[PDB]
């Protein structure tokens, strides 16, 4: 039931714990278009009392939703969010075109394109080091071949 | 990369004197620098290469020098065929990264002429001369540094005006400026007074020309 | 990307004249190297091949030129050089000189006037497609010392020793009955090194009892005391 | 004499590729390198890039780095340049420049071509409108008459007065790119006020790409 | 299946002459073919069945023939009640997959009339609703080759206009075309249509009916 959401490189994870959570009200908040519970079942989320319930949020493209899966590769699956192979949780996704799409285009959502390596499971990096695409040293200035990673 | 930057960017002098246009850098380019000359309407020609010797087909008036991170061109005598835009380029050895600067225009020094302010109302039988294209004429002026203000019923307008500046004429060394304020027919018929305010260095007071619809 | 090999014979006292930033009589009016030459000046002595007991009219030096030559400029013209105020439309007069002259390399001449063959490898450093294949990796073979080996794709760990396995002249892999990949032939040379296990065994700790004492002894079953107190 | 001949005009569309050639002449196309430089209206030279006449050993710029292909050809001694996916910021005048050195080294550019005005937008025909001054616009005993051409994308138009007979006081302003994607300029001429009503002034507008000729009487 | 294709697809002739419309195929349909006739405003009637014999209730002027993979209809004399659209259908025996073609329209041959070009600006009552539709009229033309070009302030608007063409009138054998450019009220206030370019075979030059809004 929020309006402000960070980009895909940011998580803004809120650790929900020390309070008895009920997974029956999430079905009345907004009509969801995707419900992928890996390891757990949506019908039996109520009786199961898990220890730590991590909740992250990020905006992603429609053609990039299929990359959010345990053990999946892709542009937004190896450099922005790496899900572990033993992931036990649910994936909630729903379209928000009526709130995050202006006629002049919204450039407030950034995504990382490519790095020298791949992200490990459960890692978050906000470093804005400009990438060096070539053999010439880039002194921290966006120029011809020194493209920003975001 | 090596950001070749020129500080003056506008060298207003007179034909006959000497000129000194600087183009500095950061890395040691003492022996890695080239000088060009781009005239309006043709291709840039090689003025001085290697920053120390003279090029081929170049008159003796062009003399270049400099070492380290500060370079300048020492023209002997300015000629009417010398007023153009000059650039600078360094030659990196290992990486092919030939970069340029911004360019310095060479002006002709004359007297400060006052801009002849003229305003033209949109003609009839052709709707408001191309969708309300009010033209304000600014001809015969030397120091191009004047901003055109459009006042519609004493209200300042901005964003809907387009300016066009010609090159320096070879006859009187003056410029021409035309301001076009694009509007609609309803906005033209809803207002009465349209004024063009011209503020220039050669004018002791801003000259405002207006007409009644 | 592409190395330009330029070979030419010069005098014996101008070996260092062809260098980046050098004003020589054979370096300014001839093949000139710029201040950015990223190659080598590999040269050697040729007082045995190019030497001949004769007038030596084979080489020249091309001193007479109208202007300074650009770097890597090859002038094939044979026009008559004109010094000044003396045009020679026919034969070379007193003021006109030929742009060529015999380079006499006598066999009795010492160092300084001997024929030296100098070849400069112009290394082009333009960012472009490199070698059609790519840098071949190459490491010297180590013998009796467990090394992880990957020869022609025969990946495995082991001690590579010298073998009496005269392989029939056409094979390479070399396996066993229990299908273990033993002898492998050197991909480069024709040597056959038989592999062995990487000295593994079993550790056994002899303890006389904690009640008695605490001194213990370790037995490494299957070790010659070479792969690691009495 | 070494004269590098290039192509003429070339219009395109967003997301395409333009083929521009620049033939060599005078010198043997085996020893001298060539460079392709871009000159934008109002801006300066932007990108470098060398093409080897011998082999395909070329070196594109760093801004593009993958969207430009410069080939070589020793048969007709002509270079090629195919920029892919042209955007609204690639419209400029492309030039071909040689080098004062040989194959290995490269100092600067000596021999340049003639340019190629490449633009990326839709083209149409011009529309001429007369510019008549008001009765109170006569200041200093002089009056200005002009014609405002509009809605034409290509700008080779040379607005002449009285079929070129009137040249004094004629000022042709450069074309300005409007918001609709079409260029437009004005051409005015200063005449004495005593000639108003006695002399007929007609502005001749000629647009070669659209083959449109409109003579508007002022 | 058998792609029944008709090459002419437009048989412009005069009443009284003879007509030959072809409808070829690929497989041997020498004895498997039917001929229909669909008039505008009613149901298609059977013209010739089995491609060799005459149908019932058909005048003697309709004569069909053909064999192999090339068939054609041989009309004796064209009549005003004969100008319609004809089709072709083969009768596959085992797989019941009766297919058809595209249809051939029979025109009336007359003189080339020039299209009467008219334009209509949008009324204020429609402008109050927020929409603006400029209707350009094209009436009385013999061939149907009157493409309409809309240049709102000399700006091509191909796609934003809808064209409506009537059927051939039985009185003068002419056609009518109406081009309505649908735009918003804001666009009609900021811009001006000013152009309806009509290019037709009967016109020696493209007639561009212009007006001021």
């Amino acid at each position: 039931n929020a309006t402000t959401f960070a980009s895909v490189y940011a998580w803004n994870r809120k650790r929900i714990s020390n309070c008895v959570a009920d997974y029956s009200v999430i079905y009345n908040f907004a009509p969801f278009f995707a419900f992928k519970c890996y390891g757990v079942s949506p019908t039996k989320l109520n009786d199961l009392c898990f220890t730590n319930v991590y909740a992250d949020s990020f905006v992603i493209r429609g053609n990039e939703v299929s990359q959010i899966a345990p053990g999946q590769t892709g542009n937004i699956a190896d450099y922005n969010y790496k899900l572990p192979d033993d992931f036990t949780g649910c994936v909630i996704a729903w379209n928000s075109n009526k709130l995050d799409s202006k006629p002049s285009g919204n450039y407030n959502y950034l995504y990382r394109l490519f790095r020298k390596s791949k992200l490990k499971p459960f890692e978050r990096d906000i470093s804005t080091e400009i990438y060096q695409a070539g053999n010439k040293p880039c002194n921290g200035v966006a120029g011809s071949n020194c493209y920003s990673p975001l | 990369e090596i950001v070749l930057t020129q500080s003056p960017a506008t060298l207003s002098l007179s034909p006959g004197e000497r000129a000194t246009l600087s183009c500095r850098a950061s890395q040691s380019v003492s022996s890695y620098l080239a000088w060009y000359q781009q005239k309006p309407g043709q291709a840039p020609r090689l003025l001085i290469y290697d920053a120390t010797n003279r090029a081929t087909g170049i008159p003796a008036r062009f003399s270049g020098s400099g070492s380290g991170t500060d370079f300048t061109l020492t023209i002997s005598s300015l000629e009417p065929e010398d007023f153009a835009v000059y650039y600078c380029q360094h030659r990196s050895n290992w990486p092919r990264m030939f970069t340029f600067g911004q360019g310095t225009k060479l002006e002709i020094k004359r007297t400060v002429a006052a801009p002849s302010v003229f305003i033209f109302p949109p003609s009839d039988e052709q709707l408001k001369s191309g969708t309300a294209s009010v033209v304000c004429l600014l001809n015969n002026f030397y120091p191009r540094e004047a901003k055109v203000q459009w006042k519609v019923d004493n209200a300042l307008q901005s964003g809907n005006s387009q300016e066009s500046v010609t090159e320096q004429d070879s006859k009187d060394s003056t410029y021409s400026l035309s301001s076009t304020l694009t509007l609609s027919k309803a906005d033209y018929e809803k207002h009465k007074v349209y004024a063009c305010e011209v503020t220039h260095q050669g004018l002791s007071s801003p000259v405002t020309k207006s007409f009644n619809r | 990307t592409n190395v330009y090999a330029d070979s030419f014979v010069i005098r014996g006292n101008e070996v260092s004249q062809i260098a980046p930033g050098q004003t020589g009589n054979i370096a300014d009016y001839n093949y000139k190297l710029p201040d950015d030459f990223t190659g080598c000046v590999i040269a050697w002595n040729s007082n045995k091949l190019d030497s001949k007991p004769s007038g030596n009219y084979n080489y020249l030096y091309r001193l007479f030129r109208k202007s300074k030559l650009k770097p890597f400029e090859r002038d094939i013209s044979t026009e008559i050089y004109q010094a000044g105020n003396k045009p020679c439309n026919g034969v070379a007069g007193s003021n006109c000189y030929s742009p060529l002259q015999s380079y006499g390399f006598r066999p009795t001449y010492g160092v300084g006037h001997q024929p030296y063959r100098v070849v400069v490898l112009s290394f082009e450093l333009l960012h472009a497609p490199a070698t059609v294949c790519g840098p071949k990796k190459s490491t010297n073979l180590v013998k009796n010392k467990c090394v992880n080996f990957n020869f022609n794709g025969l990946t495995g760990t082991g001690v590579l020793t010298e073998s009496n396995k005269k392989f029939l002249p056409f094979q390479q892999f070399g396996r066993d009955i229990a299908d273990t990949t033993d002898a492998v032939r050197d991909p480069q040379t024709l040597e056959i090194l038989d592999i062995t296990p990487c000295s593994f065994g079993g550790v056994s700790v002899i303890t006389p009892g904690t009640n008695t004492s605490n001194q213990v002894a370790v037995l490494y079953q299957g070790v010659n005391c070479t792969e690691v107190s009495n | 004499q070494v004269q590098l001949v290039q192509s003429g005009a070339e219009v395109k569309k967003p997301g395409a590729s333009v083929k521009v050639s620049c033939k060599t002449s005078g010198y043997t196309f085996t020893d001298h390198y060539m460079y392709w430089v871009r000159q934008a209206p109002g801006q300066g030279l932007e990108w470098m890039g060398v093409i080897n006449p011998d082999a395909g050993s070329v070196t594109y710029a760093q801004k593009f780095q993958g969207r430009v292909t410069m080939t070589s050809d020793t048969s007709t001694s002509t270079v090629y340049m195919e920029l892919s996916s042209l955007r609204s910021e690639d419209t400029a005048v492309y030039y071909c420049a040689r080098d004062l050195f040989f194959i290995p080294a490269a100092n600067s550019f000596d021999y340049w071509g003639q340019g190629t005005l490449v633009t990326v937008s839709s083209t149409k025909g011009p529309s001429v409108f007369p510019l008549a001054p008001s009765s109170k616009s006569t200041s200093g005993g002089t009056a200005a008459l002009g014609c405002l051409v509009k809605d034409y994308f290509p700008e080779p138009v040379t607005v002449s007065w009285n079929s070129g007979a009137l040249t004094s006081g004629v000022h042709t302003f450069p074309a300005v790119l409007q918001s609709s994607g079409l260029y437009s300029l004005s051409s005015v001429v200063t005449v004495p006020s005593s000639s108003l009503g006695t002399q007929t002034y007609i502005c001749n507008v000629n647009h070669k790409p659209s083959n449109t000729k409109v003579d508007k009487k002022v």
